[PDB]
Order: structure tokens, then sequence, then C-alpha cells
């Protein structure tokens, strides 16, 4: 207890010194990702019934 | 289920 | 100095939680107010998977999409080909307490573990016919909540003595040590690249590992209770995370926070199961009110329910090619729904 | 892993033998097993088989209704009663194991041999070469064909390719039209059509001389084809 | 199940879902017993007959062609409400309490087994260890120490009657039962009085699956 | 009307709804939920949901008893319809008594020798028991086509004086008399077990306390064990004195024994149409698993 605590502001220096992008631009990019892999997702827009394994 | 004739005494008579 | 030192560490909390402010532009709710919705997302049952006696706690499904393990306190682990219902392999367990299970990419190995604090290993591809143990791995002090592989010699394994390890399966011990939640560590995800991993613990936080440095590079703490269920999205670049106070979120590693919040008035039970959408637009996630939502990941509306199970949803899982999920439960059977 | 048989002779036509095959190893109690056997001079022919907990038992018709197959996984052995001996019985009996589930490899252990000397709607696979004079490391390719399609609706070509070494039992190399073995290396390959098939070794060496069969296993009797061998 | 590999592939399904079954009907015919003794009190000396099987402990014997199954859990020293429903199975909880500092928090404890929301009707057997060292304790230790609302008069026979009425004031249900035996720790009764509190919820639990009560 | 008096008749259709929309409701409920939830298929639920399909049919066969009681005179319904409507509540009611005794064998081992192997009858050999009990269920109600017809008065024009009535063949013969004796031992084999095996079960739960709230549990399973034992009694005994007096009516010179027939087949018909009703109740009406597997399909608690 007398060196932990001190470790701890250690870590907490560490991840303090981080570069972070604008959280507009990370709600942008996961739109981005998910309008490109729309058409290949098969719960999202299902295929036909040849093409389903399970049907 | 569980009946008599309505009309039952009387042809037990005639019989 | 024990004193002055965390008071330095409450005003440098206080810098992160500034940064998290300063980066904070727009809602993530905003931003996606004018795209389409996805609709009504309505699923159906195509297989129902019986042969367990007691209740499942664990599935993962196989790299090729096909093959499955569920595990089962009965103490059984079940292999399953889901295209036609066929038992491939049954393995009996030692100990019947078994909490999570694992497939390796390869399709070769599959893990186990619980209550008794040991990974084992079986080697599925013999030359003798018989699935047998190739490693039980112990060093552990809690209970075994998730093992993950990143390859055939490799395995992450996270415990309830509030640490995640780092295994080596040829030689058996661990290579690095992730300490540093203070609570029960009830799950982890790995990167698609394999190469950082989150876990959610019970002292309702999230954090960021590095596998081949070993430290934690982020925290995360939004929830209000214990992390069941954690899950990274597709691109590696977000993640979500679902907890007993009936909430998920989805946090971002970029901008170090959170960006949208899943909840409903008329959920009142926890998370035990969440996971994504091959493209990330859905989130499925399993609940104690005995049935799965999906969720509209990017605008979190809630857009169908799965509900075929008289019990507790326990586990759940979508395939690679993004074709079926599987939802396990403690009613002892598995379903397949498309 | 091995699979050793005893009881092969000198026998009178019309008399009787009995064939055993003793395995040690492996878990014998769920592996089906065949018979195979080899005329002195011509190709491998199918006997019989026998599935895990003898649920399930087929022979070739040269043999249906004299021949008898009978397991015992209590003492692991394997049985064959033979009745009615002809003087087309005299061959060379094998022994062979075979498992069947997703993705698993059927054919893949051989036994080593009886020598049994009797004194004096089907699925044709042809190999219509006999004969190649060959090089080491240069590129080979045998040629198989069936007079039906191997291809089935599940997306499986049941095409199995063996070799046999000069004075060795068969050996699995590619299972399924495509898959190779295990055990056994990357210069062989195999690609099909249905109808024709193909294995291709990539350079040869010393240790692939020998005749190489295809077998069908979409429906039985279990065909083999006749044998390419390969020679200096 | 076309093809000939189809026919054989299924054949081995059959014959798993049959020694699946023969498992399913050697295993129900078990009573499995959950041990929640308090740090140490008299859990892992209550087994008479040891035979075993640091994770999870199961011991088991055999009593009157009925097999018993003890399951402690008491080196699991983690967060209890994350396992806790791995046992919500189990016939009884058979907790032990010594008579001999322990004690507030044994009862915490048996406040929060007794009231959880995995064990309601599931009835509790409640040993009380150690009496021939409480019995003696007690004339130079008065029960005032630890209980400071005693009003009794310091007599073994009551003072051991007081506390036994401490933990059945928690049960707060009419669903379970909690039934109740101070053992001597030298006794060779403990296999009955488990066998006689097991029938008692055997009985009970056929009169609520036959719709009677 | 020459059977009853006007409003009496008018009294038993107004009561013989109310049995049927709810007889009808917690027999349909037995078998929707046994169905659909797994966990509930015990072996108790599968003898009382082929005890829910008993008194569903005879509930089915309820209008023609009603059109026959208030017009027992033409009857031009159907000359061979009338044969089944009394074979098919017959054959229902040996089935259902023979469940009821069904029931109190399974409760006896599952109480009193609690853990007993079960070697004979078996959880997939109970299945087998629902058909042995359908069996001697339409057989031994098999013997109402000869008996029983449609019947017009010798000598008149049949198109307003027939009967669905025991035809002459059946009551010269003397094989009426003895058919009454037949259903008879489903009265009488059955009380011998639902008296004598409930006076056991009562024998060891009053052993209990003896051997606070635990009193209260086994004073609530007695009274549970009084009631169905009695409304046994109370259902059956105007049921086999009601068809006794009906047989013993034809006998030569006897008119203070045929109009107690009468009423006494007029309250055997209330009676049996209450037991039709009732035995969805009183089941299933302690099961804590029913209650919630309800309110789960239903969807509303
Ligand atoms: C001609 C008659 C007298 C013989 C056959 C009718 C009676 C006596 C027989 C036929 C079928 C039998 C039943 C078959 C099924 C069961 C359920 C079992 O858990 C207890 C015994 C019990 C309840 C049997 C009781 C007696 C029984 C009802
Ligand atoms: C022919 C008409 C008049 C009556 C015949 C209906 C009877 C014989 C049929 C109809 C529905 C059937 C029941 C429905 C299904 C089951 C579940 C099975 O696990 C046990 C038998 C049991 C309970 C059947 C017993 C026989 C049954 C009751």
């Amino acid at each position: 207890s007398i060196a932990q605590a001190r470790k701890l502001v250690e870590q907490l220096k560490m991840e303090a010194n981080i570069d972070r992008i604008k959280v507009s631009k990370a709600a942008a990019d996961l739109m981005a990702y998910c309008e490109a892999h729309a058409k290949e997702d098969p719960l999202l827009t299902p295929v036909p019934a040849s093409e389903n394994p399970f049907r | 289920g569980s009946f008599l004739s309505p009309e039952h005494q009387r042809v037990q008579q005639r019989k | 100095e024990l004193d002055q030192l965390r008071q330095e560490a409450e005003q440098l909390k206080n810098q992160i939680r500034d940064a998290r402010k300063a980066c904070a532009d727009a809602t993530l709710s905003q931003i996606t107010n004018n795209i389409d919705p996805v609709g009504r997302i309505q699923m159906r049952t195509r297989r129902t998977l019986r042969g367990h006696l007691a209740k499942i706690y664990a599935m993962h499904w196989g790299t090729d999409s096909r093959l499955l393990v569920s595990a089962s306190q009965d103490g059984k682990l079940i292999i399953w080909d889901s295209y036609t219902t066929n038992k491939v392999h049954a393995i009996p367990l030692r100990s019947s307490w078994v909490m999570t299970c694992a497939y390796a990419p390869s399709g070769n190995y599959v893990a186990c573990g619980g209550l008794d604090n040991i990974c084992s290993i079986y080697n599925l591809k013999t030359r003798e016919g018989n699935v047998r143990v190739s490693r039980e791995l112990a060093g552990h002090t809690g209970y075994l909540s998730c093992c993950r592989f990143l390859d055939d010699n490799q395995i992450v394994t996270s415990s309830g003595d509030t640490t995640c390890a780092l295994w080596d399966i040829e030689t058996g011990q661990q290579t690095t040590t992730f300490t540093g939640h203070t609570g029960d560590v009830m799950s982890l995800s790995l990167a698609p690249d394999t190469r950082l991993f989150v876990s959610g613990a019970c002292d309702a936080s999230a954090k960021l590992w590095d596998v081949r440095e070993g430290m934690c590079r982020q925290t995360f703490t939004g929830h209000e209770s214990d992390i069941n269920a954690i899950c990274f999205f597709p691109n590696g670049n977000a993640f979500a995370t679902g907890s007993d106070d009936a909430t998920c979120r989805l946090f971002d590693l970029r901008a170090d926070q959170e960006l949208m919040t899943y909840s409903h008035d008329n959920i009142i039970c926890g998370i035990t199961s969440v996971s994504f959408s091959k493209s990330g637009r859905l989130l499925l996630a399993g609940y104690d009110d005995f049935n799965c939502n999906v969720w509209d990941a990017l605008k979190a509306d809630r857009a169908g329910v799965l509900a075929g199970h008289d019990n507790r949803v326990s586990c759940l899982g979508v395939t690679d090619d993004g074709m079926a999920v599987a939802t396990g439960s403690w009613d002892s059977f598995l379903k397949i729904w498309n | 892993v091995q699979l050793v048989e005893s009881g092969g002779g000198l026998v009178q036509p019309g008399g009787s033998r009995k064939l055993s095959c003793s395995a040690s190893g492996f878990a014998f109690s769920s592996f089906g097993m065949h018979w195979v056997r080899q005329a002195p001079e011509k190709g491998l022919e199918w006997v019989a088989y026998i599935s895990s907990g003898s649920g399930t038992i087929y022979y070739a018709d040269t043999v249906k209704g004299r021949f008898t197959i009978s397991r015992d996984d209590p003492k692991n052995t394997l049985f064959l009663q033979m009745t009615s001996l002809r003087s087309e019985d005299t061959a060379m009996y094998y022994c062979v194991r075979s498992i069947y589930y997703y993705g698993s490899s059927p054919f893949d252990f051989w036994g080593q041999g009886t020598t049994l000397t009797v004194s004096s709607s089907d699925i044709v696979m042809t190999q219509a070469t006999s004969s190649v004079p060959v090089t080491p490391g240069e590129s080979v390719s045998i040629s198989c064909r069936s007079s039906k399609s191997l291809l089935h609706s599940n997306g499986n070509t049941y095409l199995y390719w063996f070799l046999q070494r000069p004075g060795q039992s068969p050996q699995l190399l590619i299972y399924r039209m495509s898959n190779l073995a295990s055990g056994v290396p990357d210069r062989f390959s195999g690609s099909g059509s249905g109808t024709a098939f193909t294995l291709t070794i990539s350079r040869l060496e010393a240790e692939d001389v020998g005749v190489y069969y295809c077998m069908q296993h979409l429906e039985y009797p279990l065909t083999f084809g006749a044998g390419t061998k390969l020679e200096l | 199940t076309l093809s000939a590999e189809e026919r054989a592939a299924l054949e081995r399904s059959k014959a798993i879902e049959k020694n699946l079954k023969e498992d399913g009907i050697s295993a129900a015919k078990d009573v499995k017993l959950l041990l929640l003794g308090a740090d140490n009190s008299g859990k892992s000396t209550i087994v008479k007959q040891m035979k075993i099987i640091t994770g999870i402990v199961e011991t088991h014997f055999t009593f009157k062609n009925l097999h018993f199954r003890l399951f402690d859990v008491g080196g699991q020293r983690s967060e209890r409400k994350k396992w806790i429903h791995c046992f919500e199975d189990v016939t009884a909880i058979i907790f032990c309490v010594d008579l001999s500092n322990r004690m507030h928090e044994s009862l915490m404890l048996f406040d929060s087994i007794c009231n959880n929301k995995f064990f309601i009707d599931t009835s509790i057997i409640l040993f009380l260890n150690k009496k021939d060292l409480f019995g003696e304790k007690i004339k130079k230790s008065p029960l005032t120490i630890c209980f400071p609302e005693y009003t009794g008069p310091n007599t073994y026979e009551d003072a051991a009657a007081y506390i036994q009425a401490q933990f059945e004031s928690k049960n707060r249900s009419p669903n379970k039962e909690i039934y109740c035996h101070m053992t001597c720790a030298t006794d060779t009764n403990n296999a009955q009085v488990i066998f006689d509190a097991v029938t008692d919820i055997i009985i009970a639990n056929n009169l609520r699956g036959c719709g009677l009560y | 009307l020459q059977l009853f008096p006007a409003p009496l008749l008018a009294g038993v259709t107004a009561t013989c709804v109310a049995l049927f929309v709810v007889g009808i409701a917690g027999n349909l409920l037995t078998m929707l939920v046994v169905s659909r939830f797994r966990e509930l298929r015990t072996t108790t639920n599968l003898y009382l949901s082929s005890m829910a399909f008993s008194d569903l049919l005879i509930f089915l066969c309820m209008p023609l008893d009603l059109v026959r009681l208030w017009q027992y005179r033409p009857w031009n319904f159907g000359d061979l319809l009338c044969k089944l409507f009394q074979f098919v509540s017959e054959s229902c009611t040996y089935a259902t008594v023979l469940t009821i005794t069904a029931l109190s064998v399974e409760r006896y081992f599952a109480i009193c020798f609690p853990l007993r192997a079960k070697v004979v009858v078996t959880k997939g050999r109970v299945k087998l028991v629902i058909f042995v009990i359908w069996a001697v269920a339409f057989c031994s109600a098999g013997p109402i086509f000869v008996l029983v017809g449609v019947e017009h008065e010798n000598g008149t024009d049949p198109w307003d004086t027939n009967e669905c009535r025991p035809t002459e063949f059946a009551v010269r013969s003397g094989l009426l008399t003895v058919m009454v004796w037949v259903s008879s031992i489903f009265f009488f084999l059955p009380v011998f077990c639902l008296t004598v095996l409930y006076s056991l079960i009562g024998r060891k739960l009053w052993r209990r306390r003896r051997g606070s709230l635990r009193d209260q549990n086994h004073k609530q399973t007695v009274k549970m064990l009084a009631v169905v034992v009695f409304a046994f009694i109370l259902c059956w005994l105007p049921f086999h004195v009601g068809r006794y007096l009906f047989s013993k009516s034809f006998e030569p010179g006897s008119l203070e024994i045929a109009q107690i027939s009468q009423y006494c087949n007029l309250v055997s018909f209330v009676l049996f149409y209450l037991s039709a009703a009732i035995n969805p109740i009183l089941y299933n009406i302690m099961s804590k698993k029913y209650r919630v597997a309800v309110f789960r399909l239903l969807g509303f608690e």
C-alpha cells in the first residue's frame, strides 16, 4: 500500500499522454464502415433462399 | 350420459 | 506521502476527464439523425439443437461457420454440425462446473474452463480417433470466466481473481500477466488483428490491453453495475459492453469515451451476451427476460426480438460469414436464426 | 496405430477359413472397418464392411451369402468367415479402418495382408492409362474417369487416391477429390470435374514410385480403378 | 443423409445421443448438496466418508442405496454472486456453524444465502457443530459478549436454543424449511440426519410436482 | 314439455351453458400449456391432458343432450347419430374415471414410497398406460351400439314418434340390466382405490410433525385429499343409482320406482357436467409451476 498507490499514478500518467481524435470523426468513421459493408450482411438484408445454407 | 319416455307408463300397461 | 500523490492522482483524473470533455463536438445520435433506419428485423428459428441435459453456459462458432461447440453443466462438451444438426463429438469433462468454451481458429483444438480454475485444451485431430486432453493450464486463483485462442499455441484467459493471463500451450506456463482490475473479470474480446483485447469486469470498468507489451492502454468507465458481456466492432475501433443495469454502451478507442447508449424503460434485467453483425449495423444482446433484442447500432432503435427460449439466454454468437445467429440458454437448447 | 492380420494359407476349394484382424493403438470401437482384397497380379477389390456397433453390414455381390464379417469390441478384433471357397478367392486380404463424421478422413490406415491361396448398377472407374515412363523432378498427371458423376448435391465429390509402393500396403493420398491427407507431402494435388479427375505430382522423387488407384465412395459397393504404375 | 458418408455420419450421431441419455439416467438418481459453512466451522469435517472427486471440492458417499454428492466452495474467494447460480438445482444447502468471533459473520452470510433469488424453494439443513466445546466455555464466557440482547440465565440448554432462533429468524419464506441438528463433532450420525432430512425434501418436492399443495 | 315442468328445463339449460364456457376454458388451457412448455410435460400432466380430452369431448356431446332433454319425442336427427353421441360420452366417462384412478396410484408412489425406483410403469411406459385406458374405455362402452337406438311405435307413422331409447330387444333379453352391473364397476373399483390410497397417504402426512407452518401445509393437503374424494362421491353416486332405477323401471308393474328415475336422472345430469368442468380446477390449482405457465402463455400477470 506504499508503492502500488504510487504505481497507480504512473499508469494514470501513461494513459493521459495519448492523442484523442474528435468524437465527430470517430462517429463518422463507424457510419462510413457500415455503409460500405452493408450489402454483404445476410442479417441486415437477407439472402434469397437459394443461397441460405439453413433453409 | 344419464331418461324415460314422456308417454312411458301408458304403453307399458298396453304391451 | 501516499495522501499527497493520490491527491495528484485526483487532478490527473481531472485532466483526462477534461480531454474527454474537449473532444465532445457532437453526439453520435445527432450525426446519424438523417440516415435511414434498418426497418424491422424478423428472424426465424432454422435449427434447434437438442441433446444437452443440464443448462448451457457457453457456445462458440468455428471459423468455417458450420461447426460449433457448446458447454453445459451435465459435464459434456458437444461439437455440432449446424447444417444437419449432427453431433460430431461429445467430450466428457472432468469437472462439470464449466463456464466458458472456445474453438481454435484452425479447428484442431477446443478449450474450456470454469470453477476448477483450469483451462483444459482438447485435441480434436488425434490419429487415435478419440478426443483427448492435450494440456490443462493451471495458474489462476479464481474461476475461469472466458478464454480465447490467438493461434494454436497462445490462449488468453480471463479469471475471477481480477486477472487476465496470456498462456503458451506448448510449455504450459503464463507468458504475460494483465493486472489492474479491482473486481472479477467477467468477459474478454479479441481485436480482429489480435494485437489488442478489451476486458470488462465487476468494478463496472472496461480496459484495453496490449498483447505483446502487457500494459493497460485505456480505461472506460460508464456503467453503474457489473459488466458481463463485451464484443469488438468489426473494424477494431469500437466495442460494445453489456451490464447488469440493463444497458449496452458503445465506446470507441480513438475518441476515448462512449458514443451511444442502448437502453429501454421496459428493460429491467441485465445483459448476459452481446455480439455484432458482420457490418456492425446490428447489435444482438441476450437478456434475462428470456429473449434477445436486436439494436440498430448506429441510431439506438430496437429493431427486432428473438423470443424462443423458456429460460435465460446465456450465450450468443454470429458466424464469420454472417449468415446465422446461435443463441444458447438455460433451458438446455441452442437455436439458430436467420 | 497398427493392424495385423493372421489366418491365411493353402486351402482346398469348397472348404472354409477364418480371417482375424487384431487392432492396437487406436479406439477400435468407433471406427468402421472394411476388407479389401488383391488378386496375385490384379488390382484392388472391396469385399465387406461393418460399421461402429455392427449396425450396418455390406458385402460385395461376388461374396454375398458366403462371407460373413463380424467384430469383437471387447477383444479389439475383426473377423471374416469365408465359406464355399472358389479359386477366384486367391488374394491378399487387407484390413482397412475408416471413421465417418464431418471433415474426417476415411480409409486412412491399411493392414499388412494375409495370403489366402485356394487351390485349383455399379459405378465403373476407368484409368485408361496403365504405364507412364517417368523421370525424377518432372511433372506427372494421373487421370481417372467415372461412369457416373461423383459430385453430390451437398458439394462433395467422393473420389479418393491411394498409392501402393512395391511390396507394401496402399496408403491414402487425397480424400474427397482435393484434400491432402495427413503425412503426405504438399507436392501431391487433386482436381476434378465431377466425371474426370486428375492427380498432379509437382516434382517426382524416389519415394513416389508405385501403383496409383482411384476409388469412389459415393455409393456402395466401392469400386477401385485399375492400377496406373509409375516406373523409372 | 443421402450420401454413403452422410449415412454413416448420421449413424454416429445417433450413437452419441444414446450414450448421452444413458449418462443422464445415471446422474439423475443423485442427491447434490451444497456445503456453505463460514470460514473454518465444521464443513470440511462433517464429511464422514471421504471420497474426494484450488477450485471446487466434491466429496461423495452412498447411504441406503442413495448416492450423495457434496460440493464445498470455500476455496472460491471471488464475488459469490457470480457463481452462485451454478448451484440453483441442488436438493438442499448444508450450513455449518461453529458454536465455540465468526458468529455475526455467519449470520450475515446466512441472511445472504437464505434470501437469495436463486435459493427460494431450496431448503437448508443447519448443523451447529462443536457443542462439546460450547458447553464449558459458556460457563466462562457468557452469551452477552457476542449477543448483548440475550436475557436468559446463561444455560447451555437455552443459550444453544436461542442461537438457533437467531438463524431461523432469517428465513422469511414459507416455501423452504430449515432443518436443524446440533452435532457433537464426535458423532457417526450425520449420514442419517442428512438422510432423514433429504427424504422430507423429496416428499415435499413430490407434493409440489403432483399438484397437491 | 311432458318430461319436466316448463321453467325447470330452462334452469338446467342456463346452468349448463355456464358449465360449458367454463368447462371448455379450463380444458383447452390444460392442453395448450402442456403442449407449449416442455418443462410442464411431467407424468402427472400427461394424465391430466388426456383427462382434459375426455372433459372436452363430453362437453361436445352436451348440445345433443339438451335437445333430447327438452324433446324426448320425435328425435328425427339421426337414426345412427344417437348411437354415436351415447357412445362417445359414455366411453369418455370410462376414461375419465380410470384416469382419476391412474392419478391416485401414481401420487401414492410419489408420496408413500418417495425413493422408489419405479420398475413397472416408467415414464416411457406412461404413454402406453393412456392407450390401455382408452382401449377399455372404448370396448366397455362398445355394447352401447347393440343396446340403444332409435325406435318407433309399433304400427304408427314414425315421422313424429321415434325415440332414441334402449330398444325393445334390449329390455326383453335383460341385456340392459347386465350393462348397469358392468357400468357399476367403474364406480366401485375407483372408490376402492380413491378412498383406500388417499386414506393411506393422509396416514403418512399426518404422521409428520408428530414424527407450526409444516402442520399448516399438511392440513391444506388433506383438505385437498378430502375434496377430490368427496367430489367423486357427489357426482357419481347420483349417476349409478340414477341408471339403476332406469333399468328397474321396466320391471313389470312398477310405477313407484319409475318417477324416482325421472328426478334422480335429472340431478345426475347437472352433477355429471359439473364434474367435467371442475376436474381442470382440482388438479391444477395448487401447482405453482402451472400458474406461472398460464400467465406466460396469456401474456398478462
Ligand atoms: C377390467 C378392469 C377391471 C381391469 C383394467 C382396469 C383397471 C383395473 C386397470 C387398467 C389400467 C390400470 C392403470 C394403468 C395405469 C396406472 C398408472 C400407474 O401410475 C398406477 C396404476 C394405474 C392407475 C393402473 C390402475 C389399474 C388400471 C386402471
Ligand atoms: C377417438 C377419440 C374419441 C378419443 C381418442 C383420443 C385419444 C386416444 C388421444 C387423443 C390425444 C392423445 C394424447 C395426446 C398426446 C399424448 C402425449 C404422449 O406423450 C402421451 C399420450 C398422450 C396423452 C395422448 C394419449 C391418447 C390421446 C388422448
